[PDB]
RNA sequence: GGGGCCUGACUGCGAGGCCUGCAAGCCGAGCAGGGGCGAAAGCCGGGCCUAGUGAACCGGUGGUCCCGUGUGGAAGGGCCA
RNA sequence: GACCCGGUGAAAUUGAACUGGCCGUGAAGAUGCGGCCUACCCGUGGCAGGACGAAAAGACCCCGUGGAGCUUUACUGCAGC
RNA sequence: GGGAUGACCCCAGGCGGUAGGGGAGCGUUCCCGAUGCCGAUGAAGGCCGACCCGCGAGGGCGGCUGGAGGUAAGGGAAGUG
RNA sequence: GGUGGAGCCUGGGAGUGAGGGCGCGAGCGAUAACGUCCGCGUCCGAGCGCGGGAACAACCGAGACCGCCAGCUAAGGCCCC
RNA sequence: AGCUGGGGCUAGGAGUGAAAAGCUAACCGAGCCCGGAGAUAGCUGGUUCUCCCCGAAAUGACUUUAGGGUCAGCCUCAGGC
RNA sequence: GCUGUUGGGAAGCAGCGCCAGAGAGGGUGAAAGCCCCGUAGGCGAAAGGUGGGGGGAUAGGUGAGGGUACCCGAGUACCCCGUGGUUCGUGGAGCCAUGGGGGAAUCUGGGCGGACCACCGCCUAAGGCUAAGUACUCCGGGUGACCGAUAGCGCACCAGUACCGUGAGGGAAAGGUGAAAAGAACCCCGGGAGGGGAGUGAAAUAGAGCCUGAAACCGUGGGCUUACAAGCAGUCACGGCCCCGCAAGGGGUUGUGGCGUGCCUAUUGAAGCAUGAGCCGGCGACUCACGGUCGUGGGCGAGCUUAAGCCGUUGAGGCGGAGGCGUAGGGAAACCGAGUCCGAACAGGGCGCAAGCGGGCCGCACGCGGCCCGCAAAGUCCGCGGCCGUGGACCCGAAACCGGG
RNA sequence: CGGGGGGAACCUGGGGAACUGAAACAUCUCAGUACCCAGAGGAGAGGAAAGAGAAAUCGACUCCCUGAGUAGCGGCGAGCG
RNA sequence: AGAUGGUAAGGGCCCACGGUGGAUGCCUCGGCACCCGAGCCGAUGAAGGACGUGGCUACCUGCGAUAAGCCAGGGG
């Protein structure tokens, strides 16, 4: 029948309009007790390649 | 619909069997070892049809040296006359002048060794 | 036009792909020629190495909501005057909606760039600085559904 | 649905074949009575005909015969006016055939 | 190696690159905020340098303009740390 | 019993065979490739060295994030107390 | 490159191939074509064929068997070799 | 310079992630192994198609579209088989 | 503690057992039939007509991963440069 | 609708007509509207069900202010504990159900609006009943790009049989003479079975598990060929012999001499002394459905498009805009918007947008308006095809788990 | 007066798995599926709001299309919805 | 001193004709799907059967000691 999307995916990675996957910067979620400001910091979004292609193959219903 | 196998099959089969007549055995009446069998007769003849071309290059070789040899030389040296001396022709094939016209061959072997005096 | 004639055109390529017989695609059945292909793979899309997938990547879309559900909430599709300058006269929505965009997606904002009509726009709210093209000759119709 | 419903009705008057009637003499609903008002017409037999017309009492006639395919207006296709060499419509069925058309 | 002041072991960014399957790792001039040291030029976004480490998910403390299931406020979340 | 004659008349096996020996070779143990040696055609009664002979998708070993039986201070539950 | 687009001829290169990608064909069954056309002067099937067309898969054609069904072009479907 | 079944960008579909010999430079091994692990290259794989090497995947020669009772050669040979 | 006929009771994680994991209708470390079921099988096997063009891989990273996979590498088809 | 004609047999072919609201189809010695049964179309029940589709009959219901403040379904509401249902898995967990303990009230009541409280609203629990629209197919009928006797139900036939099993249960094989029995009097060999003539038939190699009759396999006769030999059984080259031809030439056979390591599978590598196969025939493995994504053929494009179902047919279609994709993106969100997010920042940076034209042609306003076109800015809808997802998803194959017997 | 017993599928209520999926596996999935039991009928169930949920709204229930793979639920895994 | 012919117990290859066997084609009293129709039986003894019934009767149907049939209405 249907096909289900990926809440998993749906959660924590957003579609732009080009067709990019685009999700936050991963390795702050704790590791730090000290990482020198820039790191810690440099944390906006990104993306993926040949990656985010096996993504918006989960989120298709919701495009 | 039901495409049923039927008559198809029996035809490619009998077309075989065919094609293998004469086989020893089975070699004719099974499909299957005449399949075979067939595909053995298929190269043995590609590859004879190359070695045919080949088998008479010797045939005529062996007589045109027997012939030249009796009269006074070697094949290695007649050859080299009608090459020197500048007849690109006999062609080992029609070199059966040594079997029909042993006068008009003589002549070339005396105008070939020739060419070397 | 004749009956036996109207013929496909030139590309309907019935042409499917059987994967049996000597030559063309065929045996091993067109691909595979190892196994774990047998009757399933995976995925790819996901899965599989056995290793983080690729969900190490972390979820910022903080809401995913409570358990209630989704909150009630007025909807605002805003629409470019580009695309207005289509139709003169009266411009309100469900003569909006009917003609392009909404399509009952609630409320309707009004923004886009562009010369722009001196008319009337009936709207729900007007973006400022694309609202300085309607001090140009125009209409300023606000709120409303109640 | 449309656009090839107008350009059948389309290779059939180019073709001349088409053509469209109004009255039905020989009507009364026989056999007949109906093979005689195609002679006098152009229909002898030689065209598998396609008749489309909204009265019943024609059909009656035009049905029974091999070369002729009855029908009705609201079951105006392409399937029957192309398997049918001659077409032939009245103008209440012709009426509604643009209706449906634009 | 010693001394005097100090807290730049900054906040907001980041051109352009090293490296690389992914994600990671690394370098970084320069602009703004507000400072240290110096007469100044200037240097300082920890350490002479390459190890001293751990995706996500689940939760805890701060903060905060965000959401608060009819409304106000809550409970509970989100964001930044 | 086996062997000969009359009567009835199976079986596993079975790629197809026109199926010799020796040195050598070849996926390292050849009737089937190479060189040489032998060798008329077809049976019957015997012997068991070879056809890696038959039989059984190795019972050993390993592998499979295979399965079952059994244990306990493995984990986690439940009957019972 | 010809270019009376003439997919019909010229100039020069290429054409071993497993897993596999890609391109055109052949046959089978059923459907439209069909109130049509083949048929007892002989259907489909079968048995031969050294003959004819295609590189091939195939296709024609002739004799014999057989005795009642068969189905072009052009397409369409699929229990299709 | 180089128009090559070269490249570069986007996209559909793949198979493969058990390799093997040989030569050369190393490690391991005993400078033993048709051993084992890397590196450059080649060939077999997929060229068990053809010539030479007696026979013989990978050594020498050489990339097999078809046909030829025509010729020049490569390696290797020219006493007989 | 004998042997035996007839009549009866006890059964599938259950029975019965002078105990062998023995017997429970000719293969019991968990009977048989039907069903869930077309269990699952990263494994073995099999995978059908023709012709034409191109043509791999057996490496890297990671993997409760090591004879399986995901991304890259190498091949092919369509468009672009 | 008869006749002539071919033939065993016309319906075939032929001459001239005819019916048709009926040229569906089946049968008849072959192939027929008009010969037979039917068909279109139109009638039909004493009896038995069906039966508001249509009228009655009753059952039963019929009224608005203003004062009281009497009744509004109890081990119940409600709260706590233990669980179940719902999308809800302890979660902020309400709502609906209820096993246990406690335990009211009668509208100034009480339940609910996802803890809870306050406002604002919604509905009246603890008694029942209730057509039609929906689900299924043993049987009956009707159609089929459904099968055609290894197919199709397991069964076309005396099959849930034979047969197997103590039992539950398992579970077969097996259709066809011809138009018509006209199925072969009688005679000959024989005990019979079988056969040879005669006889029937158009046909008897249609003679009775009899149409067709394939291949494996088994025989008789004939042609070529072999007892000094050596081999994956062939291939190439000569030569003898037999054979159809007017002949160039072509068959069948095999005597010499040349060259040759089965097929498949798996493999770095197989003739391999690796796997599989006795041989033949038939059954036998990449499908469909719904989503998705690329390619591609068309439709239409500031758009495209219907779904369920409704009026139509009964191989004919329409209607139906609920709705879905597209027309704008950024942000976690409030939200702003050709911008937006981070930020104090008319620093920066991250996603974003800025989109046209060769020109057919034309009102003859010395304006390229602007239709249209490749189909787009840009997309959607249907078709076809590759691959992906959920399904037993290429076909066979476990050891095993569970449930009822 | 009634009941008992039967009936292919369908139906409601009372009970209720495992294999599988998660590439192990406990929660989760498969699943309130298969199966057992009771009842009822040509249907059954449900049914006139102590309902919905934000609209000065709607107004039995059953059933189909949508909403919608939405809102959410989720070792926030698989996957459910 | 010499040489090529010939014998076939049997075998092989080709051709002919039979046999065994039952594919293929063609048949269809059967099955399959879907859509309408229609949908309960029973203590008045159901469903499903045992036995028995024909002048002679193995079996299937059929009925039931009234036994392949009995009364009555309709229908042909």
């Amino acid at each position: 029948p249907k096909m289900k999307t990926h809440k998993g995916a749906k959660k924590r990675v957003k579609i732009t309009a080009s067709g990019k996957v685009v999700a936050m910067k991963t390795g702050k979620r704790h590791l730090n007790w000290q990482k020198s400001g820039k790191e810690i910091r440099q944390k906006g979004r990104k993306f993926v390649l040949a990656k985010p292609e096996a993504e918006r193959i989960k989120l298709l219903l919701p495009y | 619909p039901r495409a049923k196998t039927g008559v198809v099959r029996r035809r490619k089969h009998k077309k075989i069997l065919k094609l293998a007549k004469g086989y020893w055995g089975l070699r004719s009446k099974s499909f299957r070892k005449a399949r075979e069998t067939l595909f053995a007769a298929g190269n043995y003849a590609y590859a004879h049809r190359k070695r045919r071309k080949r088998d008479f290059r010797r045939l005529w070789i062996v007589r045109i040296n027997a012939a030249c040899r009796q009269h006074g030389l070697n094949y290695s040296t007649f050859i080299h006359g009608l090459k020197k001396a500048g007849i690109e022709v006999d062609r080992k094939n029609l070199a059966d002048l040594a079997v029909r016209e042993p006068q008009v061959f003589a002549e070339l072997v005396e105008r070939a060794k020739a060419a070397q005096g | 036009d004749l009956r036996p004639n109207p013929g496909a055109n030139k590309r309907r390529k019935r042409v499917g792909r059987g994967p049996g017989s000597g030559h063309g695609k065929t045996a091993t059945r067109g691909h595979k020629g190892q196994k774990s292909r047998s009757g399933g793979l995976k995925d790819p899309r996901r899965f599989e190495g056995g290793r983080s997938t690729t969900l190490m990547r972390l979820p910022k879309r903080g809401m995913q909501g409570q358990v209630p559900g989704e909150i009630k909430r007025p909807r605002y599709q805003g629409v470019n005057l580009k695309d207005l300058a289509r139709f003169e006269g009266e411009v309100t929505p469900e003569l909006l909606v009917r003609a392009g965009l909404l399509k009952k997606g609630y409320r309707l904002k009004i923004l886009g760039e562009g010369e722009a009509k001196p008319l009337k726009v009936v709207a729900h709210a007007f973006s400022k600085s694309a609202l300085e093209k309607l001090k140009a000759a125009g209409g300023e119709p606000v709120l409303l559904e109640a | 649905r449309k656009k090839g419903l107008a350009m059948a009705v389309a290779d059939r008057a180019r073709e001349g074949k088409l053509l469209l009637v109004e009255a039905f003499a020989g009507v009364n609903g026989k056999t007949k009575e109906f093979l005689a008002w195609a002679k006098e017409a152009g229909l002898d037999g030689s065209e598998s005909v396609l008749l489309v017309t909204g009265n019943e009492l024609v059909r009656r006639a035009a049905r029974n015969l091999p070369w002729v395919v009855t029908l009705a207006p609201e079951g105006l296709n392409v399937y029957d006016i192309v398997r049918t060499e001659r077409l032939v419509m009245d103008l209440d069925a012709w009426e509604v055939f643009q209706n449906r058309i634009g």
